[PDB]
């Protein structure tokens, strides 16, 4: 029947480490993965505006580059033939000046192109055999219409789209878009060129994310005059930055339940203090704190005070108060 | 007979104790010594990892069939069985005598032949060369400066102590307790892996390709060979971080990091350690191989550690725990102590009776001699120095000088006679030659046979089978070896010695007494007889102990509490109980412990603990404080509800455990074909041994007190989802359950790597109904959608031994005497508690001991009273002689007794010895007792007796016999009981058992002759009327 | 006499805690998975009104974002003139207004957008070449017409997705469905901005469950105006839910063997006695029994197993049992 008391808290006297709540920044520095592609600014799907047969298909298939002019293919086309002779009729008959720019407006509503117009009015003589050129400087990804053929307006007879301010975008993880929003500058490197690695400063933030990797997508355009970066290849797009200044603690200071994260605190006497805090994000070993803590204050580094097969965390830190 | 080619030999004799002494003083330095005769059974144990598996499960096909190839093993005394959780504990004993590794061996191929008929995931791992009692050194590693943590420590034990140490030869072990084994804990999210469509599986497997290294063989390069590494450790968090789970045509990757946290945690914790009730701590315990010097290493030890404690991380003390060399030290700075008070005080005390200093230096050089003879034996028969041995030649040295004496003293009136008859001014040396050998000659025989018959009528002792035999078995030896030393000395030296080289007021209160004894000889002996029964009365009050109980520095606490509790609990509890034992101001520090240390010794349930208790200096405790007192307080100031504590020394208990099992003195064990019906029987007699008049602590261990939260799967709601019983099992292992899935390369060390859920979502029964499960076809679901969860109780600890399921209650009684308590609970138990059908009842303990000594002890007494009755024929010839004795040593039996209830001993095989080498000395006082009136005989006296009758001549043949042995008499029965005295009074390190063994001897030692003075000359002289 | 004393010196070493039983629901509480995506009423997908020819195709491809007038694209719709011309010639020969309004009407039902309608009156010129723009705020998820291209009526220009009230959809495990009801209480938060703090304007629970998960659809309309919500980003919703009253105890307060569950009542006295209870649920570190005590009295939650043991030894549980 002894009346002797004591402490029945749990105690830790016997040394413990501590660290102190810092404000600073995060620190980041990643390698984003990225890829080279087109400029989807320099498109070209390359129609005819009325059906007719192919005559002759110059030497071109898909992946071959091609520069603004260079012919695609010759086809005839028997749909304006009717409304040429309205016209070069007009001529041989002097009629108004005004019933031949009638004539000649509807025949390029009708689709026939104003070169091909022009090559009316000088020849006098209706056109009948049309050549379509690549309207612009690219790679064709596409190439539909060969030798024997007809052809259709749905029919491509070529996809050119261009490269050379070309594309490179970046798979940046969804968790550190409340840091890339407000980045300053990265840093391109593509493996297929040591050479061409240099500082992008200006980019784009789609307002979509990928679902398959929840990831953002940054996308940059690159100056490619001698053709060096080909779409297709991959690269890297780094990033070393650090977040504006927030409550830091040592990452195995924190506590976390699948719903609960605290930290256990070593206040003036040296007593253990479990309080709970709100995380925003870790980088580098150190998470940072939204609040529950104060700048300074004193915290154990250290979830080994809870045995891991089956220290129920709410009964354990109960266990260091009272 | 020899004595005649003794004198001849006057010259290389002498230096053949010259030799024989510095050769005597080498060996004696060298000596090993320990506390006691190592007393522990030869054992081998099998620790077996069937992980998850439940305790059921892990007896009936890893433990089981282990204990059937074991118990049918050549020389296996008995095999004890432990199916804990994903623990398998395999404790196989032998018999007497069975070498060590020869059952080793034994074993091993047993286990080889077993190692099929097992589980696949199963090895069975070989326990140590040491047993429990091998725990020698403790230390706790403490930094109050904080630079270093639980986790921190534990490596440094782990990876560095451990090894520093393990090199110490003699040591078979040095095992890890308490601490945190960093663990690379990856914690996943359920939701993220819905998100990422990943499931579990694939993570598991993606980790289990993310950490080894390749060699790409060697390559030529200068005519030098460049050999081809590829690196893939893990080695840093980020490594884990972007282990690739999936990876799209587009190279965009999705790393580990992208559905868990990697964090770095405590592994599961085996068992805790905490000292001062102000620190949980890591420490180590050194254990010593089998039958190696415990105190040879311990001091290897110490100065292994002043080596390292510069090469030690700024902060990191080592605080000693438990430290087996101090018991040492105060046991044999004892026993030598004790042999300088007898040697001293015999010298001393024979020097009182002895008015020469040259003739008490004969019978004083009868001691180095009889020292170094005892120990250049037992270095070839392989004996070291501790208290049992050294008992032995402290419970011997009284009866060494009465060798060399008892010749003397013949020597000294044998000389008086030729100075009577002759001159007093002319003697030379020839003539000073011939009157110590004739005196020699006549006292030559009676002697040498009298001690030939002390060391014989004491072999019946070396049948001792077992711990006891091992106890006093070198008690034996080495009685037997300076005995035997003393005696041969005396035919070879002691003589040529002693050739070199108020007795009034004594006579004269003896024989108003004796020629009164004359008185009608016979009644005297009938009321000695009556005497004898009056002192026969005592026996009924002294209580039964197997052995007096030893006292050393420290003890071990232990507390036995229901089978349920929780780690976290019991650690708890357990710093809780070292603040209240550190609150006695008796104790110095206080290291508890539950669960077990990293060694296949220590098989303890974290809701079973065991804390060392280490006592302040015995000079520094409270004014009237005893040990028990002590305890006392502790008993009464530790105490918490629902747990019963038990109190026991650290030896005692290692030892208790080696050769029953039982951690408390009285153990009853209750076995069982049904744990339903032993736990009933258990419970029962827990409840009738806790009101025995002196009982503390009454607790028997349950068998099925263990609960359960099982997932039942149900095959067809999982087939539902394409799931095989494998597929949702993978949940309730690695999600739910922390399963370890491999383990970090971080150079000599390793560290354990885990998936699991946050805690959240396995809280609770609840909770793990509503468990996030992805299924093969990423279908989200919970748990109980494929089973039903059901909380149960069952099992705890399935406890074998001989393959049939027993239970132990641990019964804690320490105001009353061991004897007392076991059979007030005979007659409670087979009274109040009604046996059932396939249960068995049996005590165990140190109670089972006592009947096995008990058995030998009494096949012992015949025996040695046959030898006794043929060393009396041989030396008399004489029928009635030999019987005269015989009835004379109950005499000398009967006053042990009476000193054993006055100091309030009690009966034990410490207590049985000295009652058996008492009735050996005893017997050496009747012989030389009847030379002295036999040899009266010879005179011409009475010689005229066998040719007329005379009343008067008979009667001072006896008077003169009365006369020739009141001086030896004086001598042997004062060296005897005053060298004797010393070592009887209780205070000191481990006189505890000597004086048990000493007080049968002195209490005899008084009534022996003090009696036997009247009744052998009053029936020799009512004996040689018969046949007249 | 049920119960069990045992001396307080003992209990407090035990730093016994105790709970006291009080009544109310039970706050369920549980976490589910969550897609931002795009609002399905800010849907616009852009079809040429007539068929005609691709002039020009402004920089705009599929991912980009695009407000409420941006330019896509200038098509040459030639089907509108004769109607047209024949406006504008009754204009010049001052027609009845009856005559004119019934040219505009056979403009307006053909295809020919309002807008560039009030700029045929507005010009007295007839209308050829025009552009085609953005009809509301949004990202571009389709884009099929570049330049060098002939449009047609079937062709989609633009396929545009709003995303300012952004949906959230979060999916519930089909057994658990009785756990959302109408009084829920709903919380979302988003990884990619833990600086954010949503606001949810209104929540449905889908009349069906999405067979290929089996999980009931749970959509959220959230204020997203600064637009840190881009359409992809996972989303944690938590929910919680009240019960039907009941009585509430701590969990570490409750025992459960499988075969009956009880608790340790505090005495008046201080006599530890236990009590059996019948759990009905528990959730969040709270049980809630349907019956077996009174609320006010106490319960024990620290140092439960030793006491329970005691109790247990004491034979005061065989004596709970056996008077009832
Ligand atoms: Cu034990």
């Amino acid at each position: 029947a002894s009346g002797v008391r004591i402490d029945p808290t749990q105690t830790q006297n016997l040394g413990v480490k501590t660290a102190t709540v810092t404000r600073g920044p995060l620190t980041f520095a990643q390698s984003f993965p990225a890829n080279v592609s087109y400029n989807e600014y320099q498109y070209a799907i390359v129609q005819a505006r009325a059906a007719g047969f192919i005559d002759k298909v110059y030497p071109l298939t898909v992946g071959d580059k091609v520069q603004k002019g260079t012919p695609l293919l010759d086809l005839t086309i028997p749909d304006w033939v009717e409304a040429q002779s309205e016209y070069l009729l007009l001529r041989e008959t002097g009629g108004t000046a005004t019933q031949t720019e009638g004539i000649l407006e509807r025949l390029r509503l009708a689709g026939m192109p104003e070169a091909d117009i022009r090559r009316l009015i000088a020849t006098q003589k209706i056109q009948t055999r049309f050549t379509l050129k690549a309207p612009i400087d690219g790679v064709i990804t596409a190439f539909d219409l060969r030798a024997g053929m007809n052809i259709a307006k749905d029919n491509v007879v070529a996809k050119i789209q261009g490269m050379d301010p070309v594309w490179v975008t970046a798979a940046i993880p969804e968790s550190i878009a409340w840091l890339v929003k407000d980045a300053s500058q990265f840093t391109l490197t593509v493996p297929a060129r040591p050479d061409k690695t240099l500082t992008i400063r200006k980019w784009t933030l789609l307002p979509g994310v990928d679902a398959a990797t929840r990831t953002l997508q940054l996308r940059l355009e690159v100056d490619n005059a001698d053709e060096a970066l080909k779409p297709g290849m991959n690269a890297w797009l780094q990033l070393n930055t650090a977040s504006e200044p927030m409550l830091l603690i040592p990452s195995q200071a924190l506590i976390d339940t699948g719903s609960e994260q605290r930290v256990i605190t070593v206040d003036a006497d040296g007593r253990f203090v479990p309080k709970r805090v709100a995380v925003f994000q870790a980088s580098q070993g150190v998470t940072a704190l939204r609040s529950g803590l104060a700048e300074g204050e004193k915290v154990v580094s250290s979830g080994l005070f809870l045995i891991d097969s089956e220290a129920n965390i709410s009964g354990a830190l109960e266990r260091m108060r009272s | 007979w020899i004595i005649r080619r003794s004198v001849a030999n006057r010259f290389l004799v002498l230096m053949g104790a010259l030799f024989l002494s510095i050769w005597g003083t080498w060996t004696i330095i060298n000596t090993p010594v320990d506390a006691l005769p190592d007393l522990s059974d030869v054992q081998v144990i099998i620790k077996t990892s069937y992980p998850g598996q439940a305790p059921q499960i892990v007896e009936n096909q890893v433990t089981y069939p282990l204990t059937t190839t074991m118990l049918s093993v050549p020389g296996a005394k008995t095999v004890r069985g432990f199916s804990q959780f994903g623990d398998s504990y395999v404790y196989v004993i032998f018999e007497d005598g069975t070498d060590p590794y020869w059952a080793r061996s034994r074993v091993l191929e047993y286990l080889n032949q077993v190692q099929g008929k097992l589980p696949a995931g199963v090895s069975a791992e070989l326990g140590p060369d040491a047993t429990g009692v091998g725990w020698i050194y403790e230390y706790a590693l403490v930094d109050r400066s904080g630079k270093h943590d639980l986790a921190d420590l534990r490596s440094l034990q782990d990876w560095f102590l451990k090894y520093e140490l393990k090199t110490i030869p003699d040591v078979a072990e040095v095992a890890s307790v308490g601490g945190v084994v960093k663990e690379y804990q990856v914690v996943i999210d359920p939701q993220r892996l819905a998100q990422y469509g990943i499931s579990l599986a694939e993570v598991k497997s993606a980790l289990d390709a993310s950490n080894q290294e390749a060699g790409g063989s060697s390559i030529e390069l200068a005519e030098a060979e460049y050999m081809v590494r590829a690196s893939g450790y893990l080695q840093t968090l980020d490594d884990f971080n972007h282990i690739v789970l999936k990876a799209s045509e587009n190279g965009v990757p999705v790393y580990l990091r992208d559905v868990a946290k990697v964090q770095i945690g405590p592994e599961m914790r085996r068992g805790i350690a905490e000292l001062n009730g102000e620190g949980e701590v890591a420490g180590g315990v050194v254990i010593l191989r089998s039958g190696k010097n415990a105190r040879e290493v311990i001091a290897a030890v110490k100065d292994k550690l002043e080596t390292l404690k510069s090469s030690l991380p700024e902060g990191v003390e080592i605080v000693t725990t438990y430290d087996r060399s101090q018991l040492i030290d105060r046991a044999i700075d004892n026993l030598s102590g004790k042999l300088l008070e007898e040697f001293i005080v015999v010298a001393v005390v024979c020097a009182l009776f002895l008015w020469h200093v040259r003739s008490a230096l004969v019978a004083i050089i009868s001691l180095p001699l009889g020292l170094c003879i005892a120990f250049i034996v037992m270095h070839f028969q392989g004996l070291n120095a501790n208290i049992m041995s050294l008992g032995g030649i402290a419970i011997a040295v009284g009866a060494m000088v009465d060798a060399a004496i008892v010749m003397i003293e013949n020597a000294h009136k044998r000389l008086e006679e030729w100075q009577h008859q002759h001159p007093d001014a002319t003697l030379d040396n020839k003539t000073r030659w011939q009157v110590i050998t004739d005196a020699s000659v006549e006292v030559g025989p009676a002697l040498f046979i009298s001690l030939l018959i002390i060391t014989l009528s004491f072999i019946p002792i070396f049948t001792l089978e077992g711990q006891e035999g091992r106890l006093f078995g070198p008690l034996a030896f080495t009685k037997t070896y300076a005995m035997a030393g003393a005696a041969l000395l005396a035919i070879v030296v002691i003589p040529i010695l002693m050739g070199y080289w108020l007795n009034r007021f004594l006579i004269r209160v003896y024989h108003p007494l004796l020629l009164k004894v004359l008185h009608w000889p016979k009644t005297t002996l009938l009321v000695a007889a009556l005497s004898v029964l009056t002192v026969l009365w005592p026996l009924n009050k002294v209580g039964g102990e197997f052995l007096p109980q030893i006292n050393e520095g420290d003890l071990l606490y232990m507390p036995s509490t229901l089978p349920g509790i929780s780690a976290a609990e019991a650690a708890s509890m357990l710093q809780k109980t070292d603040k209240l034992i550190m609150s006695v101001p008796e104790v110095a520090r206080v290291f508890g412990k539950t669960g077990k240390a990293e060694t296949a010794t220590d098989s303890a349930p974290l809701e079973m603990v065991e804390t060392t208790i280490q006592l302040k200096p015995q000079e520094q405790w409270r004014p009237g404080m005893t040990m028990d007192k002590i305890i006392e307080e502790l008993d009464n100031t530790v105490r918490l509800p629902g747990l019963a504590n038990l109190w026991v020394p650290p030896i005692r208990n290692r030892i208790d455990m080696l050769s029953t099992g039982i951690k408390s003195p009285i153990g009853i064990k209750v076995s069982g074909t049904v744990l339903a019906d032993i736990d009933a029987m258990a419970e029962q007699i827990e409840e009738v041994a806790r009101t025995v008049p002196g009982v503390a602590s009454a607790l028997a261990e349950r068998l099925e007190g263990g609960r359960y939260i099982n997932v039942e799967i149900n095959r067809e709601k999982a087939a539902r989802y394409g799931m095989t019983v494998a597929d949702v099992q993978l949940f309730v292992t690695s999600a739910v359950g922390g399963a370890m899935v491999g383990e970090t390369v971080e150079g000599i060390a390793r560290y354990p790597i885990n998936l699991r859920y946050p805690q959240s979502w396995r809280d609770s029964p609840q909770a793990l109904r509503q468990l996030p499960i992805l299924t093969p076809m990423k279908q989200q679901i919970t748990l109980a959608d494929v089973a039903d969860i059901k909380v149960s109780t069952g099992p705890s600890m399935l406890k074998t031994e001989n393959a049939r399921p027993t239970s132990w209650i641990y019964i804690d009684a320490r105001d009353r005497d061991m004897v007392s308590v076991v059979h007030d609970l005979q007659k409670a138990i087979a009274e109040k508690v009604q046996l059932k059908p396939g249960t068995s009842v049996a005590f165990s303990g140190q109670f089972e001991l006592l009947e096995r000594a008990n058995h030998k002890l009494k096949l012992m007494v015949p025996m040695t009273l046959m030898i006794i009755f043929v060393l009396l024929y041989l030396a008399f010839r004489r029928v009635g002689e030999a019987l005269l004795i015989i009835s004379s040593v109950p005499f000398a039996l009967v006053g042990g007794i009476w000193l054993l209830w006055w100091m309030g001993f009690h009966l034990s095989v410490a207590t049985g010895t000295g009652f058996i080498a008492l009735a050996g000395v005893a017997a050496e006082f009747g012989v030389v007792m009847l030379m002295y009136l036999r040899h009266a005989i010879e005179a011409v006296p009475s010689l005229n007796n066998p040719q007329t009758f005379s009343e008067q001549k008979l009667d001072e043949a006896l008077y003169h016999g009365a006369v020739l042995r009141v001086r030896p008499k004086a001598m042997t029965v004062a060296v005897i009981i005053a060298g004797l005295l010393p070592i009887l009074w209780g205070t000191g390190a481990g006189s505890e058992v000597m004086s048990r063994i000493a007080a049968p001897m002195i209490g005899g030692m008084i009534t022996a002759p003090l009696l036997s003075l009247f009744i052998i000359p009053a029936a020799y002289k009512l004996m040689w009327l018969h046949r007249h």
